[PDB]
Protein backbone atom coordinates (compact mmCIF):
# COMPACT_ATOMS: atom_id res chain seq x y z
CA UNK A 1 0.00 0.00 0.00
CA UNK A 2 1.15 3.78 -1.02
CA UNK A 3 2.22 5.52 1.99
CA UNK A 4 1.91 9.29 1.92
CA UNK A 5 5.08 11.48 2.73
CA UNK A 6 6.01 14.93 3.94
CA UNK A 7 7.63 16.97 1.77
CA UNK A 8 8.72 20.64 2.45
CA UNK A 9 8.67 22.72 -0.59
CA UNK B 1 -26.82 14.94 7.43
CA UNK B 2 -23.20 14.40 6.51
CA UNK B 3 -20.28 16.28 7.68
CA UNK B 4 -17.32 16.39 5.77
CA UNK B 5 -15.89 19.25 3.54
CA UNK B 6 -15.00 18.23 0.30
CA UNK B 7 -13.64 20.10 -2.78
CA UNK B 8 -13.85 19.41 -6.51
CA UNK B 9 -10.83 21.02 -8.63
CA UNK B 10 -11.43 21.09 -12.60
CA UNK B 11 -7.93 21.51 -14.01
CA UNK B 12 -8.64 22.97 -17.32
CA UNK B 13 -6.05 23.12 -20.19
CA UNK B 14 -4.63 19.92 -19.46
CA UNK B 15 -3.14 19.21 -22.84
CA UNK B 16 -1.43 22.28 -22.13
CA UNK B 17 0.20 21.43 -19.29
CA UNK B 18 0.91 17.79 -20.99
CA UNK B 19 3.00 19.50 -23.43
CA UNK B 20 4.76 21.70 -21.24
CA UNK B 21 5.98 18.67 -19.17
CA UNK B 22 7.27 16.95 -22.35
CA UNK B 23 9.29 20.08 -23.06
CA UNK B 24 10.59 19.35 -19.54
CA UNK B 25 9.49 22.47 -17.98
CA UNK B 26 8.18 22.37 -14.77
CA UNK B 27 4.30 22.15 -13.93
CA UNK B 28 3.12 22.55 -10.48
CA UNK B 29 -0.33 24.49 -10.25
CA UNK B 30 -2.71 24.63 -6.90
CA UNK B 31 -6.09 24.55 -5.77
CA UNK B 32 -7.36 27.96 -5.06
CA UNK B 33 -7.42 27.93 -0.79
CA UNK B 34 -11.08 26.20 0.54
CA UNK B 35 -12.29 25.67 3.62
CA UNK B 36 -13.55 21.71 5.30
CA UNK B 37 -16.82 23.79 6.87
CA UNK B 38 -17.44 26.08 8.99
CA UNK B 39 -16.12 26.85 10.92
CA UNK B 40 -13.75 24.88 9.08
CA UNK B 41 -9.77 24.61 8.24
CA UNK B 42 -8.26 26.09 4.76
CA UNK B 43 -6.53 23.93 3.04
CA UNK B 44 -5.34 23.58 -0.77
CA UNK B 45 -3.94 21.23 -2.92
CA UNK B 46 -0.46 20.86 -5.01
CA UNK B 47 -0.43 18.99 -8.48
CA UNK B 48 3.35 18.69 -9.84
CA UNK B 49 3.64 16.57 -13.12
CA UNK B 50 7.42 15.38 -12.47
CA UNK B 51 9.43 15.83 -15.45
CA UNK B 52 9.86 13.16 -18.12
CA UNK B 53 13.42 12.67 -16.50
CA UNK B 54 12.72 12.61 -12.79
CA UNK B 55 14.88 9.79 -11.93
CA UNK B 56 12.62 8.36 -8.79
CA UNK B 57 9.44 9.62 -10.15
CA UNK B 58 9.64 10.23 -14.23
CA UNK B 59 6.31 10.72 -15.79
CA UNK B 60 4.47 11.14 -12.26
CA UNK B 61 1.42 13.00 -11.07
CA UNK B 62 2.26 14.14 -7.85
CA UNK B 63 -0.88 15.83 -5.06
CA UNK B 64 -0.39 16.96 -1.83
CA UNK B 65 -2.36 18.80 0.62
CA UNK B 66 -0.88 22.22 2.51
CA UNK B 67 -2.86 23.75 5.56
CA UNK B 68 -3.13 27.30 5.13
CA UNK B 69 -3.84 30.20 7.57
CA UNK B 70 -7.98 30.25 7.75
CA UNK B 71 -10.28 32.84 8.52
CA UNK B 72 -11.78 30.57 11.19
CA UNK B 73 -8.36 29.05 13.03
CA UNK B 74 -9.21 30.24 16.31
CA UNK B 75 -12.49 27.82 16.86
CA UNK B 76 -10.32 24.74 15.94
CA UNK B 77 -8.19 22.25 17.29
CA UNK B 78 -4.61 21.82 16.01
CA UNK B 79 -2.78 19.99 15.22
CA UNK B 80 -4.93 18.53 12.60
CA UNK B 81 -6.35 14.96 12.79
CA UNK B 82 -8.34 13.09 10.42
CA UNK B 83 -8.11 11.34 7.51
CA UNK B 84 -8.02 12.75 4.05
CA UNK B 85 -9.50 11.38 0.54
CA UNK B 86 -7.55 12.41 -2.78
CA UNK B 87 -9.26 10.90 -5.93
CA UNK B 88 -8.68 11.43 -9.44
CA UNK B 89 -12.06 11.08 -11.38
CA UNK B 90 -13.19 9.03 -13.97
CA UNK B 91 -15.08 10.87 -16.35
CA UNK B 92 -15.67 7.88 -18.44
CA UNK B 93 -19.35 6.14 -18.86
CA UNK B 94 -20.95 5.55 -15.45
CA UNK B 95 -21.62 1.76 -16.77
CA UNK B 96 -18.51 1.18 -14.47
CA UNK B 97 -16.42 3.95 -13.34
CA UNK B 98 -12.56 3.19 -11.26
CA UNK B 99 -11.75 6.28 -10.05
CA UNK B 100 -7.58 6.22 -8.74
CA UNK B 101 -7.47 7.47 -5.75
CA UNK B 102 -5.28 6.80 -2.08
CA UNK B 103 -7.04 7.66 1.79
CA UNK B 104 -4.50 9.12 4.27
CA UNK B 105 -4.48 9.73 7.95
CA UNK B 106 -2.67 12.30 9.51
CA UNK B 107 -0.10 12.08 11.58
CA UNK B 108 -0.42 15.13 14.07
CA UNK B 109 3.69 14.66 14.65
CA UNK B 110 4.68 16.07 11.23
CA UNK B 111 4.50 19.78 11.11
CA UNK B 112 2.45 19.93 7.82
CA UNK B 113 -0.78 19.61 10.06
CA UNK B 114 -0.16 22.69 12.60
CA UNK B 115 -1.41 25.87 11.55
CA UNK B 116 1.16 28.11 9.41
CA UNK B 117 3.04 31.29 10.51
CA UNK B 118 2.71 32.22 7.00
CA UNK B 119 -0.52 31.87 4.46
CA UNK B 120 0.51 28.47 2.59
CA UNK B 121 2.26 25.75 4.90
CA UNK B 122 5.72 24.99 3.25
CA UNK B 123 5.39 21.71 4.40
CA UNK B 124 3.11 19.09 2.39
CA UNK B 125 1.78 15.57 2.95
CA UNK B 126 1.02 13.61 0.08
CA UNK B 127 2.41 11.04 -2.52
CA UNK B 128 4.85 11.95 -5.08
CA UNK B 129 3.72 8.87 -7.28
CA UNK B 130 0.31 9.50 -7.06
CA UNK B 131 -0.58 8.30 -10.87
CA UNK B 132 1.57 7.46 -13.72
CA UNK B 133 0.85 9.86 -16.65
CA UNK B 134 0.21 6.63 -18.76
CA UNK B 135 -2.90 5.99 -16.48
CA UNK B 136 -4.39 9.00 -18.14
CA UNK B 137 -4.26 6.66 -21.30
CA UNK B 138 -6.09 3.85 -20.46
CA UNK B 139 -9.25 4.93 -19.21
CA UNK B 140 -11.26 8.59 -19.40
CA UNK B 141 -9.46 10.44 -16.74
CA UNK B 142 -9.29 13.59 -19.35
CA UNK B 143 -12.51 15.34 -20.18
CA UNK B 144 -13.26 18.52 -22.65
CA UNK B 145 -9.40 18.99 -21.85
CA UNK B 146 -10.16 18.62 -18.07
CA UNK B 147 -8.82 16.72 -15.25
CA UNK B 148 -11.19 16.10 -11.88
CA UNK B 149 -9.34 16.05 -8.71
CA UNK B 150 -11.57 15.23 -5.83
CA UNK B 151 -10.52 16.09 -1.34
CA UNK B 152 -12.65 14.35 0.94
CA UNK B 153 -11.92 15.59 4.59
CA UNK B 154 -13.05 13.41 7.52
CA UNK B 155 -12.09 15.13 11.02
Amino acid sequence: KQEPQEIDF
Amino acid sequence: QQCNGIYIWKIGNFGMHLKCQEEEKPVVIHSPGFYTGKPGYKLCMRLHLQLPTAQRCANYISLFVHTMQGEYDSHLPWPFQGTIRLTILDQSEAPVRQNHEEIMDAKPELLAFQRPTIPRNPKGFGYVTFMHLEALRQRTFIKDDTLLVRCEVST
